[PDB]
């Protein structure tokens, strides 16, 4: 599996930054816009299924709960090894870039880690290799 | 199933059926009138365009202060970005240009860093005032170097009430971006000037500012809301057997009678005064938060209610009488052979107090938790407590005040010419009786509609009267037109949003007294200094939790990255050290010596607590003589951080709610030009998206991933289009987003 | 104007140096035993935090009585060119300040050695240069004009050559550090007066006393060990100048060379050495010859040494107490310590040229709109008054400060009606933004005032015949809302039983 706590963090604040209105609830209008939001851009069928779906008697609004299942039952196979090779060759470029690099920005850019999960990461490792042996 | 019956929205005015805008003085009806607030703003910005053109070509540009030049500069970067005509936008880029020459030729270390802070953001001058360059008005310097033409009275009274900064100038989307960047971690501002004589302090003018750029809400009720759906009547088909042999105690006018359940049934007896509207009110909101508990996901346990009806006064008394308190009881309820009893069920700690002292720190936190996440879900819902506590200042002329005695949280923000937060009366007895209990939240039946705050209600009208009539001081009066023109009485078009921020502030502030209660009562026990200094400083940690909360639940902010953003605005050693200090009455016993080496400890960089009282030995201060105060006789309360904390958690929920509106007003003129509907230049769409990066929460990624989006949709709508300006910036954005998408990878095994 | 009390930025300057530097332990087996008082460490004492801000204090305060006894009417030294102590800038000052912070911050130990001073001067140096380069961004726009000025000032640091009277800076820096050290060495009257004349050859007499005065209420508020004077001690007088003695030639007189013009002249040096009559030369017979009594004023006159009050008793752990740690350990304590020594120093000559003396408010703010030409007339008188009430340290001056307040009658505009004043000096810029504010100072009550009920933070003031306002100090606190200078005058009410 289920979608962790950082992640319950991130989709409650961009739930609550894109229901303008503040009832709890999201209309189809912006869940198009929350859900590019989180890397994920569909297409007009795509969103269209869940259009469908999800609202089943017309009301054209999502509660957190329900928006929580969406995203979760979206998140089933779409992170993959496309999904790492792009998220390190945006850093790299042959497949392998360096090891300083990367415990510099694993610490200043987004949810920074801390020296000793790094150098644990850093143990467990090429780029490729280190993605494919985990 | 979770949401809420209240929402948010814009209307056009609250000034409709107010109190017409006049003072009375000596038979004279001198008529209030507002300075606009946006208006004398762009007069002054373009009297402070004149002027920098004045500069230029008056060729005394040596002899500025580079750090002022490099702000100018940049101001008038930031200012033609913000600008969407190309006229103004470029004769504001042809002023910024030779001050841009005579800083690469002279000083080319400051172009170094200015050049850098541009390819970061379009609003460089945002970046470059936090920290104590912001305490420097050069726009307003430079208007009053140059522009000898004398200012009108309008533009005199923006100066007056905004003397501090030069960011009380900006347009509103810079305004607001620099705002919420304060709070930043690589943020050093603090709203502080100290020099040599007065040490102001202007936390509360950045509130002032902001909310003056706002637009009045306005808060619709669903149809189903406790306050517009209405019930039938309640029946008295349901007697509660009021026994003396299960008794348990008489608290207030409450009969507690203990249960084979283990639960405690609640008889609550109408008091000397009130109505049986009040009890029937009572009851039907316990049974409506009952009904509606799963859905907006409340945390108190709640009372059961079982039961209202009358009963005979001979019945009561004869229950009672088996009591120790039972003739104050006497006192309390009406005079009647009949009264009017509520019976619910609740449980035991339902009937405990918050600040009880006989509940460990961990029983403590988890109830704090609980009633606060409590407050401020019923607030979303529309739901307001006015009388969580009787807090009060200055009892003396409680009647014939304009504020009734009544404690103002945001004293500054709802009043003309007040300046600290004063005195509180009593601080102790005040949350004496508190509606917050070790289960949730209490007497449920002194509640109100949101409504009440945006409309000319009895409350507003009794309580507020100084903002819903305009402000009056002998010096606003424009003896020639015979009116007194003031920024204040534009407050009248907005005072709801000034209401909504006192209320949030006020629900900390009960919570603020409760817990420093607690710790009064709890540390008297003990002479373990370590102890009671470990308890005061969980103290502290549970108030900056519990303003994290609130923060967490109006705004939608994490609630660890708010405690971030308030921890760099108030410090929290100061706040458990200020509330250690005077929350206990051991400074009573220090002389003038020790007292004012003390609170050189406690205050820790900034002048001290000056008071000419006697203190009461083992009281403190204290004007009756037997009930502690907190603060002297017509001076301020002596705690400092939490004025701050409260300015910082209401400055931070509203300056997140405007920015968030910046962000989308931007975001839609993005995307009409993303589909053709506003055909432009490569360079006005890239303009759009990077402004629309610029107005990102701080340190919120899925807004800057969203912008990021966009500027790819826009590179692949002008192929051949040169980037070299903003490459950099989402350059930025995407190396953070691959580490994010990589951290949450490893992370997970 | 720059206080070093309320900067910011010497704080995070010296707030570095501590961190960094004056809070680490000794590592030099000199003297590198850190002491323990009441239950906190202090590792150098003798250079520590105190040193540094105490030295700060020095030169704030040695600039301001020069700029007082410039406006007097004195003549003061010469820096190689038209210039004084007198005509140093704020901005001057605070590169000064911002350079002293970091004088000591390169030391091992106590040792004198010649190696290990130009040792810890250039480590000093290349302290003070890696903060320089650290925190570039806000102190080369600003505070350090070029490059080349940092490098003056990490030159002057470094002291490579001994020219402390070269430059306004260098002689700041260096007596600022000298004059510190004249608690600590045994014979008082010696350095004492030593230091005395080479600072009096800068500012002057009146002024000197005043610098003298102001440090030994600087030790008393940073728990320091006050020496005391004594014009009739017996010790064998040592010259500062160096370390050598002065001996009697076989009577009673002093070795004195033979020059050209005169056979009075400059008092024969002689390194400790063997005697026999050949005897040495006592503190006392060297402070009472002609060619240094009528130029020293502690010449025949003495002092306490320590507080006027408590004995010995309760003294040392004063001194040992727990508070002297503290302000050893944090910059802002022994700021506001420094703080109020200087405001009280800055009062209490006043209330000394003077003979003896609901709730009532200290501080009560008026304002007043007036000309500039009669502004103008008005901040003359009022320096002009400041600048005559100096704090004697050895002779308590004249009724001649009573008598030129009295016949300065400035203070009519101050009273002599029902004043309508407040507490508030927000209030005071917020409703009429004068440009000239009288601040008014009750600091025991003398001021009958009585609330008048934003009117209930205002006051109705009325001033007795028997209480007079002195000015403490003038001021410029910005511009008003009209673009006009708005000049914050401060008073003090002092029992005058003699303005009848
Ligand atoms: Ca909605
Ligand atoms: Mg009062």
């Amino acid at each position: 599996d289920q979608l962790t706590e950082e992640q319950i963090a991130e989709f409650k604040e961009a739930f609550s930054l894109f229901d303008k209105d503040g009832d709890g609830t999201i209309t189809t209008k912006e869940l198009g816009t929350v859900m590019r939001s989180l890397g994920q851009n569909p297409t007009e069928a795509e969103l269209q299924d869940m259009i469908n779906e999800v609202d089943a008697d017309g009301n054209g609004t999502i509660d957190f709960p329900e928006f929580l299942t969406m995203m979760a039952r979206k998140m089933k196979d779409t992170d993959s090894e496309e999904e790492i090779r792009e998220a390190f060759r945006v850093f790299d470029g042959n497949g392998y870039i360096s090891a300083a690099e990367l415990r510099h920005v694993m610490t200043n850019l987004g949810e920074k880690l801390t020296d000793e999960e790094v150098d644990e990461m850093i143990r467990e490792a090429n780029y490729e290799e280190f993605v494919q042996m985990m | 199933k979770q949401y809420y019956f209240a929402r948010r929205g814009e209307t056009s005015t609250h000034d409709t059926s107010l109190p017409p805008p006049v003072k009375v003085l000596s038979g004279r009806s001198i008529p209030l009138k507002e300075i606009p607030f946006e208006t004398t703003r762009n007069e002054l910005v373009q009297i402070y365009l004149t002027s920098v053109d004045q500069l230029i070509k008056s060729n005394k540009l040596n002899s500025i202060p580079s750090q002022q030049i490099a702000s100018h500069y940049l101001f008038l970067r930031s200012l033609a970005n913000s600008e969407t005509d190309g006229i103004k936008k470029n004769q504001i880029l042809s002023l910024a240009k030779p001050l841009g020459i005579y800083l690469a030729s002279k000083e080319p270390h400051v172009w170094k860093t200015i050049n850098e802070l541009i390819e970061k953001s379009e609003y460089p001058i945002i970046h470059y005032l936090k920290n104590n360059r912001a305490h420097s008005n050069f726009m307003l310097a430079l208007i009053h170097e140059y522009h000898k033409e004398p200012l009108t009275k309008n533009q005199s009274a923006f100066v007056q009430k905004f003397r501090d900064s030069s960011v009380f100038l900006f347009p509103n989307p810079i305004y607001t971006a620099w705002l919420a960047h304060s709070y930043d971690e690589d943020s050093s501002f603090n709203p502080m000037f100290r020099e040599r004589l007065s040490t102001n302090f202007y936390h509360s003018t950045l509130t002032d500012n902001l909310l003056l750029r706002t637009e009045p809400k306005e808060v619709t009720l669903s149809s189903e809301h406790h306050y517009k759906k209405e019930k039938g009547p309640i029946d008295s088909s349901f007697r509660y057997q009021m026994s003396s042999d299960r008794l348990l105690r008489i608290q207030g006018r409450t009969l507690l009678f203990s249960t084979p359940q283990n639960d405690v049934v609640a008889v609550k007896v109408q008091k000397r005064g009130e109505p049986k509207s009040t009890l029937e009110e009572e009851f039907q909101m316990a049974d409506y938060l009952l009904k509606h508990q799963s859905r907006l996901d409340v945390y108190s346990k709640l009372p059961q209610p079982l039961g209202q009806y009358s009963v005979k006064k001979s019945e009561i008394l004869e229950i009672s009488r088996g009591s120790l308190d039972f003739e104050r009881f006497k006192t309390l309820i009406g005079d009647s052979k009949d009264l009017e009893v509520y019976v619910y069920k609740a449980p035991l700690t339902y009937f405990t107090y918050l600040h009880d002292k006989n509940q460990d720190l961990e029983d403590l936190t988890a109830s704090v938790k609980t009633n606060v996440h409590d407050l401020f879900v019923l607030l979303r819902e529309g739901i307001m407590f006015p009388q969580l506590a009787d807090i009060f200042h200055t009892h003396f002329g409680e009647d014939e005040r304009e504020d009734k005695g009544r404690y103002q949280a945001l004293v500054q923000l709802l009043n003309v010419l007040q300046f600290q937060l004063g005195r509180i009366d009593k601080w102790q007895k005040a949350v004496e009786y508190v509606n917050l209990r070790s289960s949730g939240l209490a007497d449920l039946g002194d509640s109100l509609p949101i409504t009440s705050l945006f409309t000319s209600s009895d409350f507003t009208k009794h309580y507020f009267s100084a903002l819903l009539t305009g402000g009056y001081h002998p010096t606003f009066f424009d003896k020639s037109s015979g009116t007194a023109n003031s920024l204040f009485t534009g407050k009248r078009r907005l005072f709801g949003n000034y209401l909504y921020l006192n209320t949030i502030a006020e629900y900390l502030l009960v919570i603020q007294l409760t817990l420093g209660s607690y710790g009064d009562k709890v540390t008297r026990d003990m002479m373990d200094k370590p102890k009671k200094e470990a308890v005061w400083r969980e103290l502290a940690n549970v108030m900056f939790t519990s303003c994290a909360e609130a923060i967490h639940i109006m705004t939608g902010i994490p609630q660890s990255r708010a405690l971030t953003l308030l921890k760099q605005r108030a410090n929290i050693e100061k706040h458990f050290r200020q509330t250690q200090f005077w929350m206990t009455p051991d400074y009573s016993k220090l002389d003038e010596d020790t007292l004012q080496m003390e609170q050189y400890s406690i205050y820790s960089g900034e002048p001290e607590y000056e008071f000419t009282d006697k203190l009461v030995s083992g009281v403190g201060l204290s004007v009756d003589g037997t009930h502690q105060d907190l603060g002297g006789y017509n001076r301020e309360s002596p705690l400092r951080e939490l004025e701050k904390l409260l300015y910082a958690t209401v400055t931070l929920i509203e300056g997140t709610m405007q920015l968030d509106k910046e962000f989308f007003k931007q975001l839609q003129q993005v995307e009409k030009i993303l589909s053709g509907e506003i055909k432009t230049d490569a360079n006005s769409c890239f303009e759009a998206v990077a402004q629309l990066l610029d107005l990102a929460r701080p340190r919120c990624h899925f807004q800057k991933r969203l912008v990021l989006s966009y500027y790819e949709e826009a590179k692949l709508k002008y192929p051949s289009a040169p980037t070299d300006a903003y490459d950099s910036r989402f350059q930025v954005v995407a190396k953070t987003n691959a580490a994010i998408t990589i951290q949450r990878f490893w992370r997970e095994t | 104007g720059f206080s070093l009390y309320t900067d910011d930025t010497v704080k995070a300057a010296a707030q570095y140096a501590y961190d960094n530097y004056l809070g680490k332990p000794y590592t030099g087996s000199v003297e590198s035993a850190p002491a323990n008082f009441g239950g906190r460490m202090v590792y150098r004492q003798h250079h520590g935090l105190s040193h540094t801000l105490r030295t700060m204090a020095y030169a704030e305060l040695i600039v301001e009585e020069a700029r007082k006894a410039k406006l007097r009417g004195e003549t003061l030294g010469k820096f190689k060119d038209g210039r004084t102590i007198a005509d140093v800038t704020p901005q001057e000052l605070k590169k000064i300040m911002i350079a002293q912070a970091f004088f000591v911050a390169g030391r091992d130990d106590e040792a004198s050695d010649a190696k290990n001073y130009q040792k810890y001067h250039e480590q000093s140096r290349d302290a003070f240069l890696k903060y320089v380069k650290d925190n570039e961004s806000t102190l080369i726009p600003d505070v350090f004009k070029d490059q080349e000025d940092v490098n003056f000032y990490a030159r002057v640091i470094e002291d490579k050559s001994h020219d402390w009277e070269s430059t306004p800076a260098h002689v700041l820096i260096n007596q600022g550090h000298m004059v510190d050290l004249v608690r600590v060495k045994q014979p008082p009257e010696s350095f004492l007066q030593r230091y005395f004349s080479s600072m009096q050859r800068w500012i002057g007499s009146q002024a000197t006393e005043a610098v003298f005065g102001i440090q030994r209420q600087f030790f008393h508020a940073t728990y320091e060990v006050v020496a005391g004077f004594d014009s009739d001690n017996k010790e064998p007088h040592l010259v500062v100048s160096g370390l050598g003695r002065y001996v009697i030639g076989e009577d009673g007189q002093p070795i004195r060379e033979a020059p050209k013009k005169g056979q009075k002249e400059g008092d024969l040096k002689v390194f400790p050495q063997t005697y026999k009559n050949e005897r040495l030369m006592r503190v006392d017979e060297f402070l009472k010859l002609p060619e240094i009594q009528n130029t020293f004023p502690g010449s025949g006159k003495h002092l306490q040494g320590g507080m006027p009050g408590m004995n010995e008793m309760d003294y040392w752990n004063r001194l040992n107490s727990l508070n002297r740690a503290r302000c050893e350990n944090d910059v802002d304590f022994c700021l506001k310590q420094l703080q109020t020594a200087h405001d009280k120093a800055k009062i209490e000559p006043i209330k000394q040229a003077f003979q003896s003396s609901a709730k009532p408010p200290t501080r009560l703010f008026r304002g007043l709109n007036l000309s500039e030409e009669f502004t103008k007339g008005l901040i003359d008188q009022a320096n002009a008054m400041i600048a005559n009430t100096t704090e004697r340290l050895f002779t308590d001056h004249s009724p001649e400060a009573f008598k030129q307040i009295k016949l300065n009658d400035l203070s009519k505009m101050s009273g002599r009606t029902n004043a309508s004043t407040t507490t508030e000096i927000k209030l005071v810029k917020e409703t009429w933004d004068s440009n000239v504010i009288f601040e008014m100072l009750d600091p025991d009550g003398l001021l009958h005032s009585k609330q008048v009920g934003g009117t209930e933070s205002e006051f109705s003031v009325y001033l007795p015949e028997d209480v007079a306002l002195v000015p403490v100090k003038v001021t410029l606190d910005g511009k008003t809302q009209k673009g006009e200078n708005r000049y914050v005058f401060t008073f003090v009410a002092v029992k005058s039983p003699d303005f009848t």
